[PDB]
RNA sequence: GCAAAAACA
RNA sequence: GCAAAAACA
RNA sequence: GCCUGUUUUUGCU
RNA sequence: UUGCU
RNA sequence: AGAGAAAUCAAG
């Protein structure tokens, strides 16, 4: 029983006490310290003892027991003759390990499946991915640091230690330790270990967990659009002499996450200072109940939109600079990619723009496609030289063509017009592409022909092909070229959301805007956009309309604005979503009657929930599309979504607002209960090293559902009483307001 | 007795591809290893490779989640090899080695992050007993004669 | 990065360009102090308007220009050094938020402004309490406890104690007469200032100069290198016996055995055959250690170094001097090629019997395809023999000695062949050894089978002619002393196959690149500089003589192998180099090959291997 | 939270199924592919058993000879049998009625 | 857990062809077969009177 | 895992 | 964090 | 006997 | 006591 | 003797 455990502390501690009388008068956080030293742990060499070693006539050192045999048949297995019962004091033969894989005790099956859970998964990896056919062609490496082994789950770092605390330890954490885990990773950690910890000690399970849920990226040399994405198979599947083409798709969220940022991003851009809206959407939005900036810690991913909304949150990204199927990195310059503003008026009234970017000075840009790689270095708009390594005989129309567009080297298509005056930056462009698609005599002339016949290019564009002449200034690549990085890169979010690296003289535009293209995909599961000025993103109308609802009822402050907003004809931030919930009717001057007598008969009634779902049916029929025709007619008591059959009710008896005595239902989510689990959180109030007057919780968990008003955590011998929250607003938004008078304040 | 393992000279299992590959688990996979002896080399409980002190294990979603009792490494392959037979520092250094034990047993969370308890180690320790012993679940009478006796 | 979890990104931003956080006491944990000042104030002005306008406005981090603009509309004034934190339209008050550590004893200050008070447990003094709303107080305290909780998280609570309190200790300090020991060797302080204008200058610097020609290395001249190693090499031979075990084989080499000495050296007595004869015995009836024979005391130099020092001392005369060791320098002898030749002519047997690897992919299947071809064109060759015999005694003889003996250990140099007939390649008695490090020398003395005897190259040997049924042999029977790491070391001797494997791994794998498809069948023809000219060689005898000249290599490993293979590697680069008509520039007094000339005395792998360098041509056009 | 566990039907596969009712709920009949869905429907599982079996094959080539296992009557036949029949307060039957022109 | 109402969720994994499925799908045939005999009885009992 | 004559996964 | 091993300067 | 720095591979707390 | 191709 | 190479081992 536990009984037997308390026993087995008291007498240990009872132990350190007598035989420690220092060594425990020193402060607790001295641990720190003296946890270092495990001298006598040391030999000299292993390696050069084994051999001796295992040949001894007792090499086996092991504690004494009765299941093995003093002599089984023949031999004498264990020495138990000299001085038994000092500890690990029993001398056993080399056999002994070999006599207990048969003739020896069983265990069950369940715990054998426990203890190689861990390596079966890695066996099952490689016993599962597809081996393809091996392809050799003397690879040129790339040396990118890359994940040594799957996660379960991305976390974090910051968050490794809170979310272990939460699967573990649940009892010695606080509602912060809480709110930073990972809790997806924390259930998934939970059902792994669970029987796992009966046969892994303390230190060994949260060694486990941590190796399940860390990233521990290590630096190979992989090859270029072949990555494994992981190293645990990297010796099979690449050897500098060959790769096994492998399939595997992403099996990951990252590309619905960078979906819900590039709605974000585009929605933000249409307001005045598109960087603060996001920047303040980011932080009231959260992916199930993970908040918004730490899932975009959790995903450093490649992709543009995401890179923004980690540079937005003061992370790093990892995105190049990418046209078409080409990346390019800028290996070294003296100044930045200027733009040029370039003017292309159609009219002298009428002008439309199509700016351009370019190089000014000296610079070297590595680049690669496919299997094609190399770099090139120019100076200004004339290209000095370029070195490329590339399979025999293959086309390298669109790496140089795109080499032509970073650099704006080639001007049929920079500086002037091609003719028919363009209709806008996309059409230019893809004028330009399908142009020198069937024209890459622009390249010749602009860099000429060479008679000699040792240069690989030819004036086709085909690697190492035999000519009549050859294409000057391209050559093959003489040692291995890769973008390296020693200083750790700090990115700038300009205005218009831009993604700026900090070059020494100026700024290095990374991510642009407006040009970024990618269709419309699935939003993260459990996405939660109810935080403010953002519903109409949901596609589905009931969850558009369960966000809206959501953000009326749990405040009260957000029901008056609304209410205020939908009656008076001012600017809604949500006008989109209750003109796409509500079809086209006539009942809008009849819901603003009604909002008026139930205002004025009581103005305090932003606090009743039920007034506030009352209002804000009434106020969302309100502002619906009028019909221009049909006379206005008295509202109804439940009406219908636009296409759906869902029903919204006024007394919310039934359909999408339920609100019985006990507790208020939105979407078939209990949104408010009665009586425990408030509307608003909590705050901490207090950390103390005595047990305070109040409620100890168990856990976290166990907390937060009871509702009480006054309930301590321990953490670490001090003690947390969480009260209650009464301020109706939060410290965000606080400095936020703060923040903004000051700069209001100071502009006038 | 049939080797079935690498250092009983059994063929080897382990591939070129499979240099990651733990040999028990692939073994198991390939069939060439039966339960019958992964039942037996992995036993937690064989007195090849049984600590000599008892120690602590986690409950995930128990009533107690800290258990105390012997243990031993799951391989009987994993045993230690015997070895021939600043002085008393080393005497210091094992107290050491014992507060630290006492510590990590009775203060788990130290264990995922850096120790910020207050006051002294032994009033510290002291402290968390009578915690945990007030959260044990017992009745009253076996948590006054267990803290009675704790020095 | 570095900002806390509770502080706002805000806040953090704007507090990096408001005070110099370096030059001041715990510049992190004031910087963090300031900015719980910045949140208690905007906590206090949270959505709360009097006349449609904010009814605090906070002065803290702002631009002075604005603040004096705005101080002149409300009729007050405030000096520079104490700028009120925050302002109260409605009372029309200028507040100060303030952290202590003892709300109990708190007095007021200069009266332009009034103290809000807070303790580091977000609790406020009664003045403090009253003048805010209870909400106000709430959030304070919650801000204010997050702030704590972060503090003993991190165990900084005495460095903020410390900044609240405000005595700032600078963390460091030199006294008086620790400067004094400090500054005694050197002409500078502390903090040295120079008093001399920062300028580099410019110096007259010599020329680079070009590389024409390869250094050529230097041959030493005198008697040829006697076969200095523990075992004999290509001579190595061994003698079949019926199978069974090693105490069967010994008992039926010694009872079916004539010795007769043929040749006696003066460094090895022939007196002591006795002593493997005597081991023979108590190996005989399965006793590897046996008692002292007289023999002995000549055979392992027992009590040697006494009587040297006796000798010595009856000998010394003169004055001290210093010690002035010599190295005898020796010449390149003629057997490291008859050597070469040697130990690559084909045997009967595999001679390396490695258990093949499991098979699951296609690149398993090419891997180990490549490795079996790589066995069978080095396996049936004198070096896999010599190989496993060097292996084979390596270990038996270090197998004896992590103890301490005053006895006489037989260790027999055995092996087998798939037949089961047993291999006798000699035997190694490990005489008194009592060993306390790992490179102190144990005696060892190495009886072991010839295949042709040389004076010139075995002068320290003592060969003997041994009869058994009807067959010759000859006897080696070598006096030495070796150290417990060399025989660690050639325990190991095996992985010396890796590096001809790589060539020829490379060989093969570059090829299968260049043709898309592996056809593990590959034999080109590669170049290569034989007797100063350029001629073709196949990749098997390439491979197998690479194999050759790296085991004479590992067995020959001492400090002047290690420096000259460590130097000649910029000689190698600059040979590939300049092969691709690529030139090589030296600084002023540059002489690369004297560091590897330096590394030549007495060698003679390493005389063979310079060599080989000077025959090649040393200028390229 | 789990009763019993089968080795057929691992657990972990709940957690496909609330990745789907929270999905359906959020207009998304269909939704992406999680880990768990690894074992949950056979995903790459030909591969894994024909790469698993060709490198555990040992032996040489047999007749397949196939046989079906012979198992007893369940116990639990009889209760299904009577169970089906249980009355219930509705008709669970819907057909639309067809018109009647003669007797 | 529903309401503070017990229930018991079966998962199983299994797999189906699109003609089972399909089969499945028009299951509500299997009413024929049992409606029939007591259609047959009826007219029984009608062979018995001409009265049903 | 689904089947039932090796199929699908 | 600790212990062992290895390589490089 | 077995320094410092960096990196890497294991296992244990 | 003693068995690596 | 010897090993060895800038000075040691070759026991008490
Ligand atoms: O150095 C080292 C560190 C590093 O690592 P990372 O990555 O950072 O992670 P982490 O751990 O989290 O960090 P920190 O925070 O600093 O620490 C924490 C704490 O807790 C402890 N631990 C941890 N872990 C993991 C562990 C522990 N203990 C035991 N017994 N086991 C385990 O596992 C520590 O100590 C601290 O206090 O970190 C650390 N580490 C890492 N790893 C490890 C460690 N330690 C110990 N062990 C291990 N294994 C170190 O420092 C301290």
């Amino acid at each position: 029983e536990s009984e037997c455990t308390l026993r087995a502390l008291v007498e240990e501690y009872n132990g350190a006490c007598k035989e420690a009388p220092k060594e425990m008068s020193k402060q607790f956080t001295d641990y720190n310290t003296f946890k270092r030293y495990t001298t006598s742990k040391k030999d000299h060499a292993p390696q050069m003892r084994l051999v001796y070693s295992v040949r001894k006539p007792w090499p086996i050192s092991m504690t004494p027991s009765k299941e093995i045999p003093l002599v089984f048949n023949g031999t004498k297995l264990k020495d138990t003759i000299l001085d038994l019962g000092e500890s690990k004091r029993t001398r056993a033969n080399i056999v002994v390990p070999d006599y207990w894989s048969k003739y020896g005790s069983q265990t069950s099956l369940e715990v054998v499946n426990a203890i190689l859970y861990a390596e079966d998964l890695k066996v099952q990896r490689f016993f599962s991915t597809e081996w393809g056919e091996i392809r050799y062609g003397r690879m040129l490496p790339f040396r990118k640091p890359v994940q040594a082994c799957p996660t379960i789950e991305e976390v974090n770092p910051a968050s490794i230690p809170h979310t272990l605390l939460q699967v573990f330890c649940p009892q010695y954490t606080t509602l912060d330790s809480k709110r930073k885990a990972h809790m997806g990773a924390v259930e998934k950690l939970k059902r792994v270990m669970e029987p796992i910890c009966k046969v892994q000690t303390q230190e060994s399970a949260v060694h486990i967990a941590r190796s399940l849920i860390d990233s521990n990226k290590k630096w190979l040399p992989t090859v270029v659009d072949h990555t494994p994405r992981t190293a645990e198979m990297a010796h099979f599947l690449c050897s500098k002499y060959h790769y096994v083409h492998t399939n595997t798709q992403d099996l990951s969220d990252t590309r619905s996450i960078d979906n819900l940022c590039g709605e974000l991003v585009k929605r933000s851009l249409k307001c005045r200072c598109p960087k603060e809206t996001l920047v303040a959407n980011l932080d009231k939005i959260t992916i199930q109940g993970r908040p918004m900036r730490e899932v975009l810690a959790d995903h450093d991913g490649e992709l543009p939109y995401l890179g923004i909304c980690r540079v937005a949150m003061g992370l790093s990204t990892h995105h190049t600079m990418k046209i078409r199927s080409t990346k390019f990195s800028i290996l070294n310059s003296d100044h930045p990619r200027i733009e040029v503003k370039k003017v292309f008026s159609l009219s002298p009234d009428v002008q439309v723009t199509i700016p351009y970017r370019r190089f000014k000075g000296k610079a070297k840009v590595y680049f690669q496609n496919d299997q094609i790689q190399g770099y090139f270095s120019c100076t200004d708009r004339q290209i000095d030289e370029i070195k490329i390594s590339a399979p025999k005989n293959a086309p390298l129309l669109e790496p140089l063509l795109d080499i032509c567009y970073y650099g704006s080297f080639i001007e049929p298509g920079f500086e002037q017009t091609f003719g028919f005056y363009p209709a806008g930056k996309r059409e230019f462009v893809d004028s330009f592409f399908m142009h020198h698609s069937k024209d890459h005599k622009a390249f010749l002339i602009h860099m000429g022909l060479d008679k000699d016949l040792s240069l690989p290019l030819s004036p086709e564009l085909n690697w190492k092909e035999p000519a009549l002449s050859k294409v000057c200034r391209v050559t093959e690549l003489d040692s291995t070229v890769q973008p390296y990085t020693s200083a750790t890169r700090e990115f700038v979010l300009g205005e218009t959301l831009n993604v700026y690296t900090q070059h020494e003289n100026g700024l290095e535009l990374l991510i642009c805007p407006t040009e970024i293209r990618s269709t419309r995909g699935p939003l993260p599961p459990g996405t939660n956009l109810s935080g403010s000025e953002f519903i109409d993103i949901y596609q589905d109308p009931f969850s558009r309309a369960k966000s809206l609802l959501k953000s009326t009822i749990l405040h009260a402050e957000r029901c008056k604005e609304f209410v205020g907003n939908m009656l008076e004809e001012y600017q809604d931030p949500a006008e989109t979503t209750v003109q796409s919930l509500v079809p086209i009717n006539t009942w809008g001057k009849s819901a603003k009657r009604k909002l008026q007598e139930e205002i004025t008969s009581d103005p305090d009634w932003h606090q009743c929930p039920r007034k506030r779902a009352k209002m804000s049916y009434l106020a969302i029929i309100a502002g619906s599309i009028q019909d221009r025709d049909k006379k206005q007619t008295n509202v109804p008591r439940a009406f219908m979504l636009r296409g759906s059959q869902i029903e919204y009710d006024m007394k919310a008896t039934r359909g999408l607002v339920v609100d019985t005595t006990n507790r208020i239902i939105v979407g078939g989510e209990t949104v408010l209960r009665e009586g425990k689990g408030g509307p608003e959180g909590y705050v901490q109030t207090g950390v103390f090293e005595e047990q305070p007057r109040c409620y100890l919780v168990d856990t976290p968990d166990h907390g937060l559902s009871m509702g009480l008003s006054r309930f301590c955590v321990h953490s670490q011998g001090r003690y947390f009483q969480y009260e209650k929250k009464i301020s109706i607003w939060e410290e965000t938004d606080n400095i936020k307001a703060t923040i903004d008078s000051q700069r209001d304040l100071k502009r006038r | 007795i049939t080797p079935l393992l690498t250092n009983q000279g059994a063929s080897p299992v382990h591939s070129f591809s499979t240099m990651h590959l733990d040999e028990v688990a692939l073994r198991r996979h390939l069939g060439l290893l039966d339960e019958e002896t992964l039942r037996r080399i992995l036993n937690p409980n064989n007195p090849v490779t049984q600590k000599g002190d008892p120690s602590m294990f986690f409950r995930i979603e128990n009533k107690m989640p800290q258990i105390m009792e012997d243990y031993s490494v799951p391989s009987c392959f994993k045993y230690t090899l015997s070895r021939n037979r600043h002085k008393a520092l080393l005497n210091k250094e094992e107290r050491y080695q014992r507060v630290t034990s006492i510590i990590n047993k009775l203060f788990p969370e130290v264990l995922i992050q850096e120790a910020s308890a207050p006051g002294t180690v032994r009033e510290s320790l002291k402290r968390r007993l009578e915690l945990v012993v007030e959260r044990s679940d017992l009745d009253e009478e076996r948590k006054k004669r267990i803290l009675s006796r704790i020095f | 990065t570095d900002r806390p979890d509770h502080i706002d990104s805000r806040v953090w931003e704007l507090s990096e360009t408001q005070e110099d956080w370096i030059t001041q006491v715990h510049g992190h944990v004031r910087r963090v102090v300031e900015c719980w000042k910045y949140t208690i104030c905007c906590l206090i002005s949270n959505m709360h308007t009097h006349r449609g306008a904010p009814q605090y406005d906070v002065f803290k981090w702002q631009d002075r220009s604005t603040i004096e603009w705005i101080c002149s509309k409300k009729k007050v004034q405030y000096p520079e050094r104490d700028t009120p934190d925050l302002y109260d339209n409605e009372r029309a008050v200028a507040y100060k938020v303030l952290l202590v550590s003892d709300l109990s004893d708190h007095s007021p200050t200069s009266g332009i402004y009034h103290d809000l008070a807070f303790n580091l447990e977000g609790e406020a003094e009664e003045s403090c309490a009253l003048v805010l709303r209870g909400s106000q107080l709430q959030d304070i305290k919650g801000f204010l406890c997050r702030a704590l909780e972060w503090v003993v998280s991190n165990n900084l609570t005495q460095e903020v104690v410390e900044t609240i309190s405000g005595e700032a200790k600078l963390q460091f300090s030199v006294g008086t007469t620790f400067r004094t020991l400090l500054k005694r060797d050197t002409d500078w302080d502390v903090i040295p200032t120079p008093r001399v204008e920062p300028n580099v200058p410019r110096i007259e610097g010599r020329r680079w100069t070009q590389m024409k020609k390869l250094p050529l290395l230097k041959e030493k001249e005198g008697p040829p290198s006697p076969w200095r190693a523990l075992l004999l090499g290509a001579d190595s031979e061994y003698i079949v016996c019926p199978p069974g075990t090693d105490q069967e084989a010994i008992s039926w080499i010694h009872s079916q055995s004539e010795i007769e000495c043929i040749r006696e050296s003066k460094s090895t007595p022939a007196s002591v055959i006795t002593c493997l004869t005597s081991s023979l015995q108590s190996f005989a009836e399965g006793n590897p250690v046996r008692s002292r024979i007289h023999e002995d005391i000549i055979a392992f130099g027992i009590n040697k170094k006494q009587e040297k020092k006796q000798s010595a001392s009856s000998s010394a005369s003169g004055e001290w001097k210093r010690a002035e060791y010599q190295v005898e320098e020796m010449s390149l002898p003629p057997w490291v090629e008859e050597e070469m030749v040697l130990l690559r002519s084909d045997q009967e047997d595999n001679w390396i019997e490695l258990e093949k690897n499991a098979i699951y992919t296609e690149v398993d299947g090419v891997a180990e395809g490549l490795v079996d071809k790589y066995i069978e064109i080095v396996g049936r060759t004198k070096v896999a023999s010599v190989i496993e015999k060097w292996q084979i005694a390596a270990t038996r003889t270090f197998s004896q000695l992590h103890t301490d003996r005053s006895r006489i250990t037989a260790c027999p140099i055995i092996t087998r062949d798939p037949s089961g007939n047993c291999q006798f390649w000699g035997m190694v008695l490990l005489g008194p050894h009592h060993v306390k490090r790992d490179t102190d020398n144990a005696p060892l003395l190495i009886a072991e089978i010839m295949g042709e005897d040389t004076e010139e190259k075995y002068p320290k040997h003592s060969v003997f002619s041994l009869k058994v049924e009807e067959k010759q042999f000859l006897l080696s029977l070598k006096i030495t002393s070796f150290s417990r790491n060399k025989l660690y070391t050639f325990s190991n001797i095996r992985r010396v196959l890796i590096q001809p494997a790589s060539i020829y791994s490379q060989v093969v794998l570059s090829r299968a690149a260049e043709n898309n498809s592996l056809n593990l069948e590959v034999n080109p023809e590669i170049q290569l500089y034989l007797e100063g000219a350029q001629r073709g060689m196949t990749l098997y005898q390439w491979v197998r003589m690479i194999l050759c000249l790296e085991f004479l290599m590992a067995i020959y490993n001492n400090p002047q192998m290690e420096g000259f293979l460590a130097n000649m590697r910029r000689l190698h680069m600059s040979r590939h180099a300049m092969m691709e008509r690529r030139q090589v520039f030296l600084p002023f007094g540059s002489r690369p090959e004297d560091k590897v000339n330096e590394c030549i005395i007495n060698n003679p792998i390493v005389a063979y291997l310079a060599k080989g360098w000077n025959s090649m041509p040393n200028v390229y056009y």
